[PDB]
C-alpha cells in the first residue's frame, strides 16, 4: 500500500555517492601518477594546436560534468584586464567571488583547475 | 559589482521606412531621467586582436531625456477569465471539479483554480498547501474556512479533485481520486497507489466577492485596479477540464466526474474546454471556450503549453489534431513570459533618408549603458542594393536569455574550457522574473522551453556581449560580416527571417546575392521553401555558416512576436514528452528539418556534421581546388596554403560547428569539394543523427564525419550556391588586418556574384 | 571447409498437446536419405568451463528415414496478378504507366512491370537495362522489339514512365519524366535536372501470350508450371500506381498522367491502387485492389513494404492512415523472405503425456547435423507446474539470420574484440537466397529490414550456435536457465511470446511466478498490457535479463509467423525513412516503448541504460542489501562479497546490457536498490536516449549511467517483481559447479515466489 | 544541365583518401612511440580486469571501424581446439583462410592484431 | 450581392486618402458567376486636408456611431445590410501590392496589425453559440455581436 510520498526517496543517490567516492579516488591517483599534466594544462589550457593528453582529458572529463550548484566559473570583471573566480549559487543570489585577479583568461582557467584539484584533495 | 540599472526592449524586430517602432524601458527604481540616442552598429567584438568596437552616431528626432521608472512584469502562465459581474462567485452552494497533474507538488503554495483576493482573504480558491489540496473560502475579514486532504499528492500523477461548498449543512467537502492508466502518469498500474480521500469540515464563514478575475493555475494578488488582476502563487503542471456548479455535489457525482462524465449539465455555471478550437491547423489562439453556454470565455496569459496530453490519454494517437478529446490539458509553468506588457516611453518613425543597416537605441543611464537593437528595411517593395544580408532573428529568439552555464551540468562539458561570463550573465541569474528563459533552458519542472518571445529585454542581443561557449555567438558574430562589408565597398540591405517568413521568395528575388548570418540555425518551413524557390531560378547565395537549417520553427499566427519550437533526439538540449511533438501554431510535426526529408544538403549543399567548442581548425585544399572551373574562387591563393589559420572566433576558420558534403542527404550532384577542415579535437563529437550504435572513438581526429566542407554548386538560369560550412569563418575575416585567405576567398566569390554574367556553371 | 548440407524449419513456433507441427527439410541436392529424431534441449553451451552440451532423446512416432531433396526458394518481393485468360496481354494497342523510384538503378537487369516469359522471349515487359528504362515486346521466337530511353535514371528520383505500343504506326514509344517535389526524392528542386525524354522505335514483331502471371517488380522465368510463376529479375525500389490501357497514348496523355490525372478511365484494362485498404488500423493484407472494375486483383509476395511514401508526398502528414492518397507505393526489395514455401517432409502430433519444455528435431544427414527447435505447451486451459518460462520467440525472430559482423562496418567497434565465427555464418554469407536477413541488417538498398519470419531456416536458433558478440546470444542463453532449473528440483512450463500475444494475462494468471528469457527485447503492445495486468493483481515475476522491453513489435494478422518492427534513433541498427514510422499491420506509431510512455521501468522496475560486449563485470552490494525487509534475498550471502565475479558469458554477471533504477522513467516508489555493477570498460557506452548533447566521457567508469541495478518491488494482492538488470546473469548460474552467489540469490527469490504466502511486501 | 549520372561521382572519397593517409601515419607513430601496447595486448586481449591503455585503445579505435570488405576475423575450425584467420569477400564467396592454426581465441586475436599492424606498415 | 475586397488607406507621408476596390467572385459565392465580364476594380486617391480625431465612441462593424457615448452606450444609426468578412485595422499605410495580396486572403504584415476580428473563431462541433468576437491579433480588442447577426454565414 503506497499512500505517502515522504516515505519514499530516490535510491539512486545511494549509488551516486558510491560512484563519486571511487571516481574521486581514481582522479587523485591519476594526478599523483602523472604530475606533468598540470604543467601541460598550464602551458595551454585550450589545447590550441597541441591537443591534451588522455590522462589530462580524463581529469577534464571528471571536472566538467559536475552539478552546477557549487561549480566554479570565471567572472569577466573588466574584460581583457581583470578576471576573478566565482561560485554558482541559487536563483536570486549573487555569486561568491575570489580575492585574486588575473590578467589573461588562460591564467584564470589554470587557477580554476588548481582550485578544483585542491577541493577534490580536501574531501579525502 | 557593476549591476545593470536599466533595461529595455522594442516591440518588433524590423521596421521599414515611414513606420513606427516602440521602445519600452525600465529602471531599478523611479528616480532620475535617462538619455537615448540612435547608433548604427558596425562592429561588436572588443577583442584586442581585432578592430575593436565600432559605431556611428545618427541625428534623429528620437534623442532627448525621458523619465526613468520601474515597470512591473507578470511572470508565469495562467488562464484569466474576466468576470465583471461576479457570476462565478455564487451566492449559495457551489462545487468545483478539475483534473490535476502536479510536477512540483512541494514547491510552496500553488493556487489551482481561484476567484480569490489575497490582500484581504476574500473569495474562494483551490490550492496546494504543503503538498495537500486545500479548498478555502473567505469573506475579507481575515477569517477563512478550509478543508485539507488527508492524502498528499504524488508527482506527475493524474488526480480528479472536487471541492464542495454547502450552506445547508454548513460544510466544506473535498473529493480526491487518482485516475492513473497505462500511459498518462509517471508510474503505471502495477503500483498499489492509495491516494483517494473524502474529507469534510465546518464552514463557519461565507465566500464573498473578491473583486478579481477567475484564475486557472494562480491566485489573485489584490483587488483589480484598471481591470488588471495580478497573479501570485503559480501552479506547475497540467490542468484538464475545470468546471463550476451552482449546486453541491455528492460522492456519486464526484465518482462520475472522475470517469469523465458531465453530470447535471443544467447546473454548470461554467465549464472551460481546453481542447475547443483544435482543427487541422492546430490551435493557434489564446482563446479558451466556455463549453457551458454562459460566455465565460478565458484567455491564456504568458503562453501555457496547448495541445498537451490529457488525463484520459492512452497512446493510440500521438497527434492532437486527430484525437482532440484526449488533449484537453494545459501545462502552466511558473517561469513563462510572452510579453513584458510595459508602458511605452518613446517611439521612432523611420525617416526617408535612413539607410538599411543594423541599428540600436543607446540608453545612457547613471552608470549602466544599455542598447536596444532593431533592424531597418528598405522602402516596401523596393531594393536599394544588390546584396541582401539576412539577420537571423529566429535564432536570436532561440538563444534569447541563455543560461546554459548556470543551469546545465553539461555546460562545461560541451565547451572545452571553463566559461567566462559577463555581468549580464549574473543579472539574468539574479533577476529571472524580468527576462525569462531560452529554448536551450528548461523550466523548473524539467521540461524544456518551447516558446520564446521578442517583447522582453534580451540581454545577449546587445553588441558588447560575449557568450560562454567561446568568444561571441549571435548578433556580434554577424557584426563581423557587417564590418567586413563596410571595410570593403559593398552596398547591402538588411532583412530578417521574420520578413522572409512574411514575404516569401518575392523578397529574395530583388537581389543578385543573399547572405546568411553566422548561425542561421532556426528557420520556418516557408523560409526553406522561399530559399529553394529563390535558388531554383537564377538565385545566388552564400552560406557563410554551419548548423544552418536544423530545427523547424513556426511563428505564432496570432502573436507574431512569439516563436514555437518542439525538439526531439538530435543536437538538442531537451526532448519533447511522448505525445507532444506536434506544434499548436500549425498542426504539423516540425522536429528536425532532416527528419522531414528536408535536410540542409537539399538547399545549401552542406549540412550539420559536428560540434565542439574548445578551439578551431583550418582548411586544407582538396583536389577540386585545382579544378579549372573554380579558378575564380581560388584566385589569389597559393595551392599549398592553409585557409584560415588564425581568427578571432576560436582561433581559426573551421570550428564550433561543422557541415559536410553528403549525397545521400541531398547534395546536388554537380557540387565541388573545394577544401576540408582538420586539427579537430576530442571535444568535437559526431552528432546523434549519424549514429546507429554508439561505439568508442566517434570524435575529432578519430572519425571521418568530423569535418567542415567548403562547397560550390550551380543552379539553373545562372544561379549558384557557395558554402563554407563553419561558424568561425566570419570571425576570420578581419585577421592580419584583412589580409588573409578567408577574406580573399569570400571577396572573390562576392565580386563574382554581384556581376551580371551568370554563375560559372560547374 | 565444413559446409552445411541439410536445412530445416517448422511452420509454427509453439504447439500444445494434441496439435500438429509440420517440418520442411531441404538438402543441397536430391540424393540419399536423412534420419530424424526428437530430443529435449537441456544445455546448449559447449564451453569447457561449464556443464557442457546436454540433451535427452524421446521415443516417438517421428523417427525414421526420409528422402532427401533440394527445395527451391523464391526470394525477393513482387506483386503477382494471376491472369489465366490472358486479359492483360492485349491483342491491339496497349500502354503501361507507372511511377518509378529506383534505389539501385545500375545493378543488373531489373524487371519493373511485366507479363513476360524469359525462356521463350514472349510477352511484354518494362525493365531497367544498363541503367536505362527499356520497353520490350516479343513474339516467342527469340525475336524481340525494344525501345531504349535517351536518359538514364538517377538514383532515388521519382519518374513517370509510359510505354506505348501503337500498331497503327507500327511503333513502340516511350515517355520518361521526372516528377520531383521538395520532399519526395534524393535531391530537391535546386538541381537543374534533365531526365525527360520521348523516344520511339519500330516494332517488327507482335506480343504473344507469355503464359505467365503478370508481375510488378520482376520478370517471369518460364511458363507457369502447376500454376506457379517464378520471378527472376528483381527490381529494387518504389513502384506507384501501375496501370494498363487498351489504347495508344500520346505525349499529351503521358503529360497528364505525370500530374496524377487518370486519363481515359473507360479505356483502362487494369489499375492497381496500392493504398486501397488503408483504414484506421493500417493495411494488414496482401490483397491488391484493381481500381478499374475488371476484377484483376493482385497479391503481395514475400512481404513488400506497404505504407511507403508515394510520388506526391509532401510532408504535411506523416501517418499513412490520415493521408492515404500520398502513400500509394510499395518498396520491393530483392532480398525479402516471408515464407520459403517448401513441401512438407514429415509432421508430428504432440502425445498425451509429453512434458512442456524446449524440444528439437535432430536431423542426421551424411556428415551434417541440423536441429529444428520448437516449443511444447501444456494442454489448453491447464498449467502443469507453478513456474512459467517465457521463451522470447519475438526476439529470436529479430536476431534471426544475423549477419552483423559480415555487413556492418562498426560491428567490431560495438564489441571490444575480433569476432569468432562458425560455419553457420559462412553458410549465411555464401547462400543468402536460402535464409534471408535479420532486422539488424540493411537491404541491398541500404534501408533496414522491417519484416522477419519464422518459416525459414534460422541458423542462430540452433543450440550449438555461438554468436559473434561473445559466447552465445539467444536460445543457448535461455538453455542456461533451463539447465539451472533441471539441475535443481524446480518444475516449470514453457510458453512463447506468440502465445502470450494470443492469450493475454489469462495465460499468466495460471502460475505463481513467471520467468523471462535472457534478452526479451522485442515485445508487442498487448504483451506489455498482459504483464502489467498480471503484476498489478498478485502476480510474481523475475526479470533475469536486460534490454527487456525496448522495441514495439506487431505480429501480422493474416500471417502469424511474420513479425514487424520499424526503428528510430536510439539503440538501433537503422532509422526509418522520414515519412514511414507507422506500422502496416496496425496503423500505430510503435517505435521505442520509452517514447510511448511505456518504459521498462513502469513494469519491470529497471530499464535499458548501457551496452558493450568486451567482457562482463561483477556486482557490489548497496545499503538496501542490509535491510531487514529483503533479508530473504541475501540469505546465505556475506555482506562483503562480490556478486557474480566469473561466469560463462563475459566472465561476470553484470554484462553485455545494463539496466538501471530510474524514478522519472517510471520505477515504482517502493523499489529497493539491492546491488550495482562496476568494472565496465570504455567499450560500454551511454545509450542515445539519455544524451542531450554528446560530450566526451560518456562511457564505462566515466559516467554514472553505465551500471546494472538489482532491484525488487512489491505490488498489490501479494505480488512482486525481481530484477537482475543484466544479460550475463544466467551465464553465471553454473559457475564453480553451481556454487556461487548468483545461483544462491536466484534460488532464494524463486523459493520465496512459489510459496502460498504473499510476497514479502517492501 | 544535369542529365547523365555517370558524369557525377561521390566527391567525399577524395577526402576519405586524405583522412585515411593522415590516420595511418598517426597509428604507426603511436605504435612506434609506445611499443609496450603490443605486449599489453598480448597479455590480455579482452581487457578482462585490466582495461587497455588509451594508446592501445586509440589503435583499437582505428582498427575496429574499417569497412568489412577485406576485414579479418577468426574462424572456429574446431571449437576450443582450432582457430584460423579469415578474410571477408563478396556475397557468394568463401573466406580466404590462413595457414596457421591456433589453440585459444586470445592467441588468434593477438595474431589478427599483429597482422593488421603488418598490413598498415606494408601500405607505406 | 457581389463579394468585394475593400482597402481604405490614410497616408500622412503623401497627405493622401487612398482606396482600393476589387471583386473576388468565384463560381459559388456571389449573385452571378464567372461568365460575366465584371469591371468593378478601381484604385482612387484624394487629398487629406484634416486629421482624424478621437470620436469618443465605440468601434462598429455595420454601422455608424450617432453621438458621443453617454454612460458607456454607443448608438448605431446608419445600418448596413449584407455580409462583412474579416475586418482588420493596420498601423501603417498599404500599397496596391498589399491590397492585391489581401484580396487573395493573405494576411499581410502580421506584426503591423492593430486589430483583426475573426468571425469564425469559436466554431466547434456544437456550433458557435456566443456573441464574443475574437481579436486574432493578440491585442485583446474583443468584439460583441448585438441584436443577433447571423453567425455561420457563407464567406
Ligand atoms: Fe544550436
Ligand atoms: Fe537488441
Amino acid at each position: 500500500c503506497v499512500r505517502d510520498p515522504s516515505n519514499y526517496r530516490d535510491r539512486s543517490a545511494d549509488w551516486y555517492a558510491f560512484y563519486d567516492e571511487r571516481r574521486r579516488k581514481e582522479i587523485i591517483d591519476i594526478i599523483d601518477e602523472h604530475p606533468e599534466i598540470v604543467e601541460e594544462h598550464a602551458a595551454n589550457p585550450f589545447g590550441y594546436r597541441k591537443h591534451p593528453s588522455p590522462y589530462l582529458q580524463r581529469v577534464h572529463n571528471y571536472f566538467r560534468m559536475q552539478p552546477t550548484f557549487g561549480r566554479y566559473y570565471i567572472y569577466s570583471e573588466r574584460e581583457w584586464d581583470a578576471y576573478r573566480i566565482a561560485t554558482i549559487r541559487e536563483f536570486g543570489e549573487l555569486p561568491e567571488l575570489g580575492d585574486e585577479r588575473f590578467k589573461t583568461e588562460e591564467e584564470a582557467m589554470h587557477a580554476v583547475f588548481l582550485r578544483r584539484i585542491e577541493d577534490v584533495r580536501a574531501e579525502l | 559589482m557593476k549591476d545593470i540599472a536599466i533595461r529595455g526592449y522594442c516591440d518588433r524586430p524590423s521596421v521599414a521606412t515611414g513606420e513606427t517602432i516602440r521602445f519600452y524601458v525600465s529602471a531599478n527604481e523611479t528616480r532620475g531621467t535617462f538619455d537615448a540616442e540612435l547608433v548604427r552598429l558596425i562592429h561588436g567584438d572588443s577583442n584586442p586582436a581585432g578592430p575593436g568596437y565600432k559605431e556611428e552616431a545618427i541625428k534623429s528626432d528620437l534623442e532627448g531625456q525621458y523619465p526613468a521608472r520601474f515597470q512591473r512584469t507578470q511572470f508565469g502562465s495562467y488562464v484569466e477569465v474576466a468576470d465583471p459581474d461576479a457570476g462565478l462567485q455564487p451566492d449559495g452552494a457551489f462545487s468545483v471539479h478539475l483534473f490535476l497533474w502536479s510536477t512540483t507538488p512541494s514547491r510552496g503554495r500553488q493556487g489551482i483554480a481561484s476567484r480569490w483576493n489575497d490582500e484581504r482573504q476574500s473569495g474562494w480558491n483551490l490550492a496546494i498547501e504543503d503538498g495537500r489540496v486545500v479548498f478555502t473560502i473567505g469573506d475579507g475579514s481575515g477569517a477563512t474556512s478550509s478543508v485539507v486532504s488527508d492524502r498528499p499528492l504524488f508527482q506527475q500523477i493524474w488526480y480528479s479533485i472536487t471541492g464542495v461548498y454547502d450552506p445547508e449543512k454548513k460544510q466544506l467537502r473535498l473529493y480526491q481520486k487518482s485516475v492513473v492508466n497505462r500511459t498518462n502518469s509517471r508510474f503505471g498500474l502495477v503500483v498499489p497507489l492509495d491516494s483517494d480521500c473524502a474529507v469534510s469540515a465546518d464552514a463557519t464563514v461565507k465566500a464573498a466577492d473578491s473583486e478579481t478575475s477567475l484564475l486557472i493555475a494562480g491566485l489573485g494578488e489584490a483587488a483589480a485596479q484598471d481591470g488588471r488582476t495580478w497573479c501570485i502563487a503559480h501552479y506547475n503542471g497540467k490542468v484538464d477540464a475545470p468546471k463550476i456548479y451552482g449546486c453541491a455535489l455528492g460522492q456519486d457525482d464526484a465518482e462520475k466526474l472522475s470517469r469523465g462524465e458531465i453530470v447535471r449539465p443544467i447546473s454548470r455555471l461554467a465549464h472551460w474546454d481546453f481542447s475547443a478550437g483544435i482543427g487541422l491547423n492546430g490551435i493557434p489562439t489564446d482563446h479558451v471556450v466556455d463549453a457551458s453556454g454562459y460566455g465565460h470565455h478565458g484567455r491564456c496569459m504568458n503562453q501555457p503549453s496547448r495541445g498537451s496530453t490529457g488525463w484520459n490519454w492512452d497512446g493510440h494517437e500521438e497527434n492532437f489534431i486527430h484525437c482532440p478529446e484526449q488533449y484537453g490539458a494545459l501545462w502552466f509553468h511558473e517561469d513563462c513570459l510572452d510579453d513584458c506588457r510595459w508602458e511605452k516611453d518613446f517611439e521612432f518613425t523611420v525617416p526617408e533618408g535612413l539607410k538599411s543597416d543594423f541599428y540600436a537605441v543607446k540608453i545612457r543611464y547613471e552608470d549602466t549603458e544599455d542598447y536596444i537593437p532593431f533592424f531597418v528595411l528598405p522602402p516596401r517593395g523596393t531594393a536599394t542594393a544588390p546584396i541582401l544580408v539576412i539577420a537571423s532573428t529566429l535564432s536570436y529568439l532561440a538563444y534569447a536569455n541563455e543560461q546554459i552555464m548556470h543551469k546545465a551540468d553539461i555546460g562545461q562539458a560541451v565547451a572545452g574550457h571553463t566559461p567566462v561570463l559577463n555581468e549580464n550573465d549574473v543579472e539574468l541569474h539574479k533577476n529571472l522574473s524580468y527576462y525569462g528563459l531560452s529554448t536551450y533552458d528548461g523550466h523548473i519542472d524539467g521540461r524544456g522551453v518551447q516558446y520564446t518571445s521578442w517583447r522582453r529585454p534580451i540581454m545577449n542581443l546587445r553588441p558588447k556581449h560575449r557568450q560562454g561557449f567561446g568568444s561571441i555567438w549571435e548578433l556580434p558574430a554577424d557584426l563581423h560580416l557587417i564590418d567586413w562589408l563596410n571595410h570593403n565597398g559593398f552596398e547591402y540591405d538588411v532583412a530578417t527571417e521574420h520578413d522572409l517568413n512574411d514575404q516569401g521568395a518575392e523578397l529574395l528575388r530583388r537581389y543578385k546575392v543573399v547572405l546568411t548570418g553566422s548561425h542561421p540555425e532556426y528557420q520556418t518551413w516557408a523560409n526553406a521553401d522561399a530559399w529553394e524557390d529563390y535558388l531554383a531560378d537564377g538565385g545566388r547565395g552564400m552560406y557563410l555558416a554551419a548548423n544552418g537549417m536544423y530545427w523547424i520553427v513556426e511563428v505564432h499566427p496570432e502573436k507574431p512576436w512569439v516563436m514555437e519550437v518542439r525538439k526531439e533526439l538530435g543536437v538538442t538540449a531537451w526532448e519533447a514528452p511522448p505525445g507532444e511533438y506536434h506544434y499548436s501554431t500549425n498542426g504539423r510535426r516540425g522536429g528536425r528539418f532532416r527528419g522531414r526529408a528536408r535536410a540542409t544538403q537539399k538547399i545549401w549543399g552542406t549540412g550539420m556534421s559536428s560540434f565542439g567548442f574548445d578551439h578551431s581548425g583550418y582548411f586544407v585544399q582538396m583536389p577540386d581546388s585545382q579544378d579549372e572551373r573554380v579558378a575564380w574562387i581560388m584566385e589569389g591563393i597559393d595551392p599549398e596554403e592553409r585557409i584560415g589559420d588564425g581568427g578571432l572566433v576560436g582561433g581559426g576558420a573551421g570550428g564550433y560547428e561543422l557541415d559536410r558534403y553528403d549525397l545521400a542527404l541531398g547534395t546536388p550532384p554537380n557540387t565541388l569539394l573545394l577544401a576540408s577542415s582538420v586539427e579537430h579535437s576530442v571535444v568535437y563529437t559526431v552528432i546523434p543523427d549519424d549514429k546507429a550504435f554508439p561505439h568508442p572513438g566517434m570524435n575529432g581526429g578519430e572519425h571521418p564525419f568530423v569535418r567542415a566542407d567548403i562547397t560550390y554548386f550551380s543552379t539553373a538560369n545562372g544561379g549558384g550556391m557557395f558554402a563554407t560550412s563553419s561558424i568561425s569563418w566570419l570571425g576570420s575575416l578581419s585577421w592580419n588586418d584583412y589580409d588573409n585567405n578567408v577574406s580573399k576567398m569570400t571577396k572573390n566569390v562576392l565580386n563574382q556574384f554581384i556581376k551580371d554574367e551568370p554563375a560559372p556553371r560547374v
